[PDB]
Formats: structure tokens, C-alpha cells, sequence
């Protein structure tokens, strides 16, 4: 109280943040074929300490609550998905298809036991006993995509629809800030504006992404939160 | 003719590109490794290798 | 060294190429000693004499 | 040349066709080109050549811009495209997908090239 | 308040006039004098307005900046804190971000900026270290 | 302050606490050139700086002009404001001068009588500081991006050299050997750095996106490849989704910082390569050549000073928190170096300035009864709304 405070002049969990962001996701736009995806960027909009956010996310991965998938549209583009949504939607999509049994094997064996974003052929062949034809079934199912010879990303079937809408929406919503007067826009005014037809995923979902990705700076004002293009 | 050149400062080969800003009669050569840049007046006869030669000459003129 | 193995795979590619077609446009001819060009499988099949 | 053309017609990552086989514009091909595999490839290629994203289903991943130089292939980002891994992606193209490329897989799967 | 600042800076910078309206600039000075918060928002408005892809808006906002820089320490601190970008916006020191058309307004902007910056260097550069560094950078390294 | 002084005088707190607290407060108070200029000798950008480890009095500088400048940092004038003057220079008139830009200068770690320089003219040179004559010269096939001498090795005197070639090279100054190569990397090696804890452990970073730790005694190949995902030893591991262009061990040697052109900085456990998952946000890094950056020493928090475009970003290493942006230079900053004794930071940039950042905690105090000899309220600080 009288010494240690002199040393220098300098609470939402990732689980709560993920659970809130997951409700912004428009399930009907994909006929619920996609499991709800939250980007890792958006989690940093609700949990500003990025280190605490990342460590809590790693712990949710180790409990098996969430999957992290690489979305490939940007270097940091990681989608966060609840394991039970992922597993249900993929099994529902596999019912009676020819690749189905290998996908049931993957969801019963690899994903319960591995947190990895990617798998190498050594592990797939010798540790999990996949035949080379079963990897082909998994790629046809969309649960893997080729990273490099003998290596694959974990993937979400149909992610292209989301990724298309997200990339165009992101550029749209960023241009709404860029084109507005002073390049400034008040967040309440933006969220009240009739979203572009390009912004199919919703406007709040994108402002949380933009803030988390540091593509826009928030400034606090007496008028409320203000979006700006960053001096960069 | 060659349109990519070795930087006089950083010795990286094919590291310098020329931008011919004809409308302003000025030519800029820039190195992608060290971002040293030089500007010279250009004519309609002028070509990337004339801009590079002007830059090498300006460098040897500065060594005097 | 990576550039040596790159040049060696490039040379293997050139020889497997000139086995099928020794009349490539942008590459040297494969030749015997004394410099005569080798007849490829394509030149065996191609022309009026092929 | 066939290797280059097939690379421009499939996803460099998921090895599905870069255009939807279900789209009317492709069902037109599959009606108007029965027994004419070279015609199928030509009409699939001139649809695919303008795509850049796998959405068309699909993953979301962007696609290269491959160019030949002699016996080398350059994949635009300037990566020289290896024949291995080209083997890998071709190896994963489905028999139903390469059938729409006009390559009856009973006799000429693309990785054999 | 903020709406009055907004309208004043629009009517000053969409004006296309060769010189500021003295009465509206008097109102803008009165606002800036009245509140550090409004002066800070005026700076953040003008720097954004100096980005406009039209040289007469840049010239007007620069003329406002010149009028205010002589008049407040806090505004001098703000402007000098971003002087690298400011000079990119007003002399075009980055050839990837050149001054917008028209040339006839760009020559006015470039001359007025050179004269202003040399005056600020003489009047303030010994106090604002980054201003003296900026002047040296212009004079010797961009060879202005 | 007075609390710290009381607690120290009474032995309530270990003298360590005042010292580390005040050192931290000084780093938080860094201001541009507050008391101090550095003499402009260079005509080109300042690629590299190195402060002498024995006394911290002298700073070597290397530039894109190929000049090496030696500066004295101590104020041997009696004024409160002074210039860090150039003691001597290896200018373009010198016979042994480098032909192309000088990309790393380092003092010999054990005394000031020798220093080393490398350049894109494909040379490493060993200089006798008293005479500025070269004593030995090493030539390479490829342009040198980085070199380092081990800060703690007394047993060996090996210079690691990173070049555009894929193989790390080791020059033994004692024997004159330069034949020894390490063969694990696949592209240009942009940063090399010896561990400050262990004589024989060398970190190497490359455009291949890999950081590898070597024990240079071995015939075995490298020890560890850093995997940013933590899951496998070599086949696919990358530290960054881009070129890795800067290394800095923390001052205890227990962690390695890395920066890369994915615009991320990452902290690694040096004993096994585990990514510590500290997240610093976007750290802007476009540089296609090696980036030199530094940690603090002797503070309560360990800071890192990193070039961030034209600014120097300050972070708390373990917390990830961004503390400040030092906002002086007009072009990209290429290096910064930390004076541990007085918490003063020096920075080199392509704007050709060397800037001193110095703790500016409080001003000289007037006496109100003075007429004009006061600490002057210069009119440049005054408003003039009239
Ligand atoms: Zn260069
Ligand atoms: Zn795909």
C-alpha cells in the first residue's frame, strides 16, 4: 500500500467470449450445414489481453471443447468451432455417402485424441492406421485438405461459402469506415445502418473481427465508441 | 536490354526496378532489399538502363 | 546443397525430356560425341520416313 | 500441356473441380459433350480459367497462376511448382471429378502423367 | 459542440476558396480555444481531411493547420507527433503516395508547405526536436 | 521515491528494489534527444550499432555507405546538453574500408582492443581498435547478413556467419579456420545469435521460416527446430509464417525472441523450443534483411525494444503488453541498442540519424524570485490566441 504500488506508473473468459460470438452466427444462411464458426480475431475483441485469451483457448482445446482450424484466407485465420457441433454436422453429412466410414473412423479416433491443426502422413499411417485410400475419402469429405505431400489441414466441409461471405463482408465493412466522413464512424451509428447486401454474415460479427484483427482502431468518446482507420 | 539491376549499395543482383513516370518526365529507381531510391529526369528516349547509369554516375560523383 | 540438387533434377528432367523429344525450342540439342544429335522416340514416329 | 490445363481446373488443395458440376453451365457441357472427352476438358477449362477461389461446397482457398518456362512450371504467389505434390493433388482428384475433366480414370488418371 | 466543429471544418474545406473565410475561421479558433478536447478533435479532423484525394481540400486543411500551429502549443505537439505522415501528405515525400490533382493546386500546396515548415523550423525547431529533424530530413535527404 | 530511500536506509527492502524500480521508471520515461545529440557522420542509413560491453562508453556504427564510425557517449563537457562525438572513422579514404553496406559490427566480447565487421561485400574483417588496421580478413561466396561472437565463451573464439548461402559458417579467429559449415537450412540465413548462457549453443534463423538451435561441437546436425504450434523435429516445423529475420535472447538466456515478416514476435523456451504463447499483436516487419533488436537489463520488468516501421515499440516480454511507441525517426528503423547502465536507448534508421532516447523524469527547478536566470518558460511553449 505504501511501497510496492510505487514500483512503476503502469475479466471475461475465452469460454464466455466464444459462447457470445457463437450467437452472432447466422445459422440459417447455410441451412445449418456449417457448424458455427468464430474467428480467433473476434475473441480478442472481447478478451483484450491476447496472451490470456490464447492460453485459455489452448486449455479449451485440451479439454476438447473447441477445435481450431486454419481457414487459409489470411495467415492468422483460425476458426474456433465447438467439437460437438463439428462432430454432429460432419456425421450428418456423411450418412450413407461412400467416404462415410473413414470419416466415422476419423471422428472416433483422431479428433478425440489430437488437437493438431494438421496431420502428417507418418502419424496418419502408423499411429492411426489410415489406408492411403482413406485419406482420399477424408479429402473427398472435406474433413482434410492437402497441405503438402503427406500432410493435411483439418478442415470444415463447406467452409468456402463462409469464407467467401466473410472476405467480401470484411472489405465492405472496412470500406464503410473508410468512406465515411473523416474516415470516422460511431459504432452505434454503424450498427444502426442498414447493412450492405455484401455484408451477409451480419455487421456486429464483422466489427468484432475488425477490432480483433486490429484493422480498425476503437477510440472512446463522449459520444460512445468510434471506429477509425489506424495510422499505419 | 536488361531492366533489373544490381544495387550499388547492397550488391544484391536484380534487386533494382525502374518506374518511368513519363507524365512528370521523372524516373525513379528503387532497391527492394535496402530501399535506396534515386530520381533522375527522363526523356522519351530514356530507358531503364539510362536511369541506372545515371544512378551509378551520381554515386561515383558522390565519392569525390 | 539445394541449388546443386535443383540443377541435378533439372538435368534429369532434360534427359528424360530429350529421350522423348530432342527438338525442344528453348533448350540445347542432346548430342552424341562428334556432336551429332540423338534421334528421339518422337523423331522415330513423326515424319514421312518415320 | 495437359498437366498445366488440369491444374487450372481443380482446387490446388481439396482436389475438387474449381466449378460446380451441378451448375447448369456444366450440365450443359455434360449433355453436349457425351463421348467427347477433349471437348469436355476444353469447356471445363474455359469456365475455370476465370476463377480464383474454391467456393465456386468448396474450401475457401485461393488458387495459383501457373506459367510454363521451358520444362519448368512457375506457380504465381514465383514458386517453381514441383512434380511431386502435383502428384499429390492429382492423386486425390476423384474418379467422378476427373471424368468431368474427360479423363476416364480406368485408363488415364492424371497423376500417371 | 461537435456538430458545429464538423460543419465549420466542412465549410472551410469543401469551400475551394484560395483563402479561408475569416469569420468561420474565427469561430473555429474560438472553439479550439474553448476546449482541449475540441482542439484534439479538430486536429484529428484536419489530418483526415488532408488525406482527401483532391488537392484543394488538402490546401484548405493545411491552411487551417498553419493558422493553428502558430497559435497553440498543444496543436504543435499533436502535429509534430505525426510530422512524418504530415510531410508525406503535404510535400509528397513518398512516391507511392503522391499529391492528388490538380497540378496547379499541388504547386501552391508544395510551395506553401515548404515556406511554412521553414518558418516553423526557425520559430520552434529548437524546442520541438522532431521538427528540426524533419527539416534536416527534407533539406538534405529528400533534397527539397 | 522518498519511500524507497527510507526503506533502503532502514534495511526494510533489499537495495535491489529501489534500483530495479527506478530503472523501470526511467525506461518508462524515455524521451527523444532530451539531453543529447549524436554527431551526423554517416551519409547513409545506420544498419548496425553496438555498445561496448566493458564500460558502455563507446558505440560502433555501421552504415549503408560502408563507413564504420566509433562514437564516445560520455559527456566530458561541463554542460547539461552535449553531442556524442565521433572519435574516429573507417571512411571511404581508408584502404581497408568495406565496398558495400556494413550489416553488423560487434566488439570483441572480452576487451575493447578488437572488433569485427561484416558487409554485403562478402567479407568479415577483424580490426585492431588502437590502429584501425585489419589483422585478419575472411572471404565468402555470398553476402553476409549477420555475424555474432559468443558473449560468454572463453573457451573458443568462433564467429558464426549467416549469408545468402544456405549453410551457416563458423570462423575460428584463433586458428584462422573458416572451413566449418553447418548444413541444415534451406535458404538464406538472416540472423545468428549465440546463447548468453551456453558456450556452444547457436540460434540461426532463415527465410525458410525455421529457427534451429545448434551445438557446434557436434557432428550430428541441429538439436531443435522451433514449432510455433507445439505439435515433428525437422520435417515441417516453422517459427513464423514468413521470413525469420531477427533473434534476441532474453538477458538470462532462458528465452529466445524471434521476429518475422508475418508481422509477429514470438517468445520461445530456449531449453526445448516450446512456444510460450505470449502474444504481442501486430509487430510491423517488412524488412527483407536482418533486423536487430534488444531487450533491457536490470529492470523490474524485462522490456523488449523492437523496430516497428519508423517507430520503436516497447513491450513487456512476459506480459505481451505494449508500453509505448518511440516516435522519432523518419524512415524504417534498422537497429536499436540498450545502454544498460543508464537505461538509454540508441536507434539507427535509414533516415541516417542516430537518435538517443533518454529518461526524462523531471525538469531543472527554478527559484521564483529570480529575474531571468530561471528554468526558462520559452515562448515556443506558449499559446498566442490573440
Ligand atoms: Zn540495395
Ligand atoms: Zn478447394
Amino acid at each position: 500500500h505504501h511501497l510496492i504500488p510505487e514500483t512503476f506508473g503502469v475479466p471475461g473468459s475465452a469460454r464466455a467470449a466464444v459462447s457470445e460470438l457463437m450467437q452472432l452466427f447466422p445459422r440459417g444462411l447455410f441451412e445449418d450445414a456449417l457448424p458455427p464458426i468464430v474467428l480467433r480475431s473476434q475473441v480478442y475483441s472481447l478478451v483484450p489481453d491476447r496472451t490470456v485469451a490464447d492460453r485459455q483457448l489452448k486449455e479449451l482445446q485440451e479439454q476438447g471443447e473447441i477445435r481450431i482450424v486454419q481457414l487459409g484466407f489470411d495467415l492468422d485465420a483460425h476458426g474456433i468451432i465447438f467439437t460437438e457441433d463439428y462432430r454432429t454436422r460432419v456425421l450428418k453429412a456423411c450418412d450413407g455417402r461412400p467416404y462415410a466410414g473413414a470419416v466415422q473412423k476419423f471422428l472416433a479416433s483422431v479428433l478425440p485424441a489430437c488437437g493438431d491443426l494438421s496431420f502428417q502422413q507418418d502419424q496418419m499411417t502408423q499411429t492411426f492406421g489410415f489406408r492411403d485410400s482413406e485419406i482420399t475419402h477424408l479429402v473427398n469429405a472435406g474433413v482434410l485438405t492437402v497441405r503438402d505431400a503427406g500432410s493435411w489441414w483439418l478442415a470444415v466441409p463447406g467452409a468456402g461459402r463462409f469464407i467467401k461471405y466473410f472476405v467480401k463482408g470484411r472489405q465492405a465493412v472496412l470500406s464503410m469506415v473508410r468512406k465515411a466522413k473523416y474516415r470516422e464512424l460511431l459504432l452505434s451509428e454503424l450498427l444502426g445502418r442498414r447493412a450492405p447486401v455484401v455484408v451477409r454474415l451480419g455487421l456486429t460479427y464483422h466489427v468484432h473481427d475488425l477490432i480483433g484483427a486490429q484493422l480498425v482502431d476503437c477510440i472512446s468518446t463522449t459520444s460512445g465508441t468510434l471506429l477509425r482507420l489506424p495510422e499505419t | 536490354l536488361e531492366t533489373q539491376f544490381t544495387c550499388p549499395f547492397c550488391n544484391h543482383e536484380k534487386s533494382c526496378d525502374v518506374k518511368m513516370d513519363r507524365a512528370r518526365n521523372t524516373g525513379v529507381i528503387s532497391c527492394t532489399v535496402c530501399l535506396e531510391e534515386f530520381q533522375t529526369p527522363i526523356t522519351y528516349l530514356s530507358e531503364p538502363v539510362d536511369v541506372y547509369s545515371d544512378w551509378i554516375d551520381a554515386c561515383e560523383a558522390a565519392n569525390q | 546443397a539445394a541449388h546443386v540438387i535443383a540443377e541435378d533434377v533439372k538435368l534429369l528432367q532434360f534427359h528424360v525430356a530429350t529421350m522423348v523429344d530432342n527438338e525442344l525450342p528453348g533448350l540445347p540439342r542432346a548430342m552424341q560425341k562428334s556432336g551429332r544429335p540423338l534421334k528421339s522416340l518422337k523423331q522415330r514416329l513423326k515424319g514421312k520416313e518415320g | 500441356v495437359k498437366t498445366m490445363k488440369v491444374l487450372r481446373c481443380v482446387c490446388f488443395f481439396c482436389s475438387k473441380l474449381l466449378v460446380d458440376s451441378n451448375n447448369p453451365k456444366i450440365k450443359d457441357i455434360l449433355a453436349k459433350s457425351k463421348g467427347q472427352p477433349k471437348k469436355r476438358l476444353t469447356h471445363v477449362y474455359d469456365l475455370c480459367k476465370g476463377k480464383n477461389i474454391c467456393e465456386g461446397g468448396g474450401c475457401g482457398r485461393y488458387q495459383p497462376r501457373i506459367r510454363r518456362s521451358g520444362l519448368e512450371l512457375y506457380a504465381e504467389w514465383k514458386i517453381l511448382l514441383s512434380p511431386e505434390r502435383v502428384h499429390e493433388i492429382f492423386k486425390r482428384i476423384s474418379d467422378e471429378e476427373c471424368f468431368v475433366l474427360g479423363m476416364e480414370p480406368r485408363y488415364a488418371r492424371p497423376e500417371w502423367m | 459542440m461537435d456538430q458545429k466543429l464538423s460543419k465549420l471544418v466542412e465549410e472551410l474545406t469543401t469551400s475551394g476558396e484560395p483563402r479561408l473565410n475569416p469569420e468561420k475561421m474565427k469561430e473555429l479558433k474560438k472553439i479550439c480555444k474553448s476546449s482541449e478536447e475540441q482542439l484534439s478533435r479538430a486536429y484529428r479532423l484536419l489530418i483526415a481531411q488532408l488525406t482527401q484525394e483532391h488537392a484543394e481540400i488538402r490546401l484548405s486543411a493545411f491552411q487551417i493547420v498553419e493558422e493553428l500551429f502558430v497559435r497553440s502549443h498543444q496543436f504543435r505537439m499533436l502535429v509534430v507527433s505525426n510530422f512524418q505522415e504530415f510531410l508525406e501528405l503535404t510535400l509528397g515525400t513518398d512516391p507511392a503516395q503522391p499529391l492528388p490533382p490538380p497540378r496547379e493546386a499541388a504547386q501552391r500546396l508544395r510551395q506553401a508547405t515548404t515556406r511554412a515548415v521553414e518558418g516553423w523550423n526557425e520559430k520552434f525547431g529548437e524546442a520541438y526536436k522532431k521538427l528540426a529533424l524533419g527539416y534536416h530530413f527534407l533539406r538534405h535527404n529528400k533534397k527539397v | 521515491m522518498l519511500g524507497f530511500l527510507s526503506a533502503r536506509q532502514t534495511g526494510l527492502e533489499d537495495p535491489l528494489r529501489l534500483r530495479r524500480a527506478e530503472s523501470t521508471r526511467r525506461v518508462l520515461g524515455l524521451e527523444l534527444n532530451k539531453d543529447r545529440d549524436v554527431e551526423r557522420i554517416h551519409g547513409g542509413g545506420i544498419n548496425t550499432l553496438d555498445i561496448e560491453p566493458v564500460e558502455g562508453r563507446y558505440m560502433l556504427s555501421g552504415g549503408s555507405d560502408g563507413v564504420i564510425v566509433l562514437y564516445d557517449l560520455e559527456n566530458s563537457s561541463r554542460q547539461s546538453y552535449y553531442t556524442c562525438k565521433a572519435v574516429c572513422s573507417i571512411g571511404r579514404d581508408h584502404p581497408d574500408v568495406h565496398r558495400y553496406s556494413v550489416e553488423t559490427v560487434q566488439w570483441y566480447p572480452h576487451d575493447t582492443g578488437m572488433f569485427t565487421s561484416s558487409s554485403f561485400d562478402k567479407t568479415l574483417k577483424v580490426w585492431d581498435t588502437n590502429t584501425l588496421q585489419t589483422a585478419d580478413v575472411f572471404n565468402f561466396e555470398e553476402t553476409v547478413y549477420s555475424h555474432h561472437m559468443s558473449p560468454v565463451s572463453t573457451k573458443h573464439c568462433l564467429v558464426a556467419v549467416g549469408t545468402r548461402g544456405p549453410k551457416v559458417q563458423l570462423c575460428d579467429l584463433k586458428s584462422g579456420s573458416c572451413s566449418h559449415i553447418l548444413q541444415g537450412h534451406r535458404q538464406e540465413i538472416l540472423a545468428v545469435s549465440w546463447s548468453p548462457r551456453y558456450d556452444y549453443i547457436l540460434a540461426t534463423a532463415s527465410a525458410d521460416s525455421r529457427v534451429k538451435l545448434w551445438d557446434v561441437r557436434r557432428a550430428s546436425g541441429c538439436l531443435i527446430t522451433l514449432d510455433q504450434h507445439n505439435g515433428a523435429v525437422e520435417s515441417a516445423n516453422t517459427a513464423h509464417n514468413g521470413k525469420v529475420n531477427g533473434l534476441c535472447f532474453t538477458s538470462d538466456g532462458l528465452h529466445l525472441l524471434t521476429v518475422g515478416t508475418d508481422n509477429r514476435m514470438r517468445l520461445w523456451n530456449s531449453s526445448n523450443g516450446e512456444n510460450t504463447l505470449v502474444n504481442y499483436g501486430k509487430v510491423c516487419n517488412n524488412s527483407k534483411k536482418g533486423l536487430k533488436f534488444t531487450v533491457s537489463c536490470g529492470c523490474s520488468s524485462e522490456f523488449v525494444f523492437v523496430p516497428y516501421g519508423s517507430t520503436i515499440a516497447v513491450y513487456t516480454v512476459y506480459s505481451g503488453e505494449q508500453i509505448t511507441m518511440l516516435k522519432g525517426h523518419y524512415k524504417t528503423v534498422d537497429c536499436c541498442v540498450f545502454q544498460s547502465n543508464f537505461q538509454e536507448l540508441y536507434s539507427g534508421s535509414r533516415d541516417c540519424n542516430i537518435l538517443a532516447w533518454v529518461p526524462s523524469l523531471y525538469e531543472p527547478v527554478p527559484d521564483d524570485d529570480e529575474t531571468t536566470t530561471k528554468s526558462q518558460l520559452n515562448p515556443a511553449f506558449e499559446d498566442a490566441w490573440s
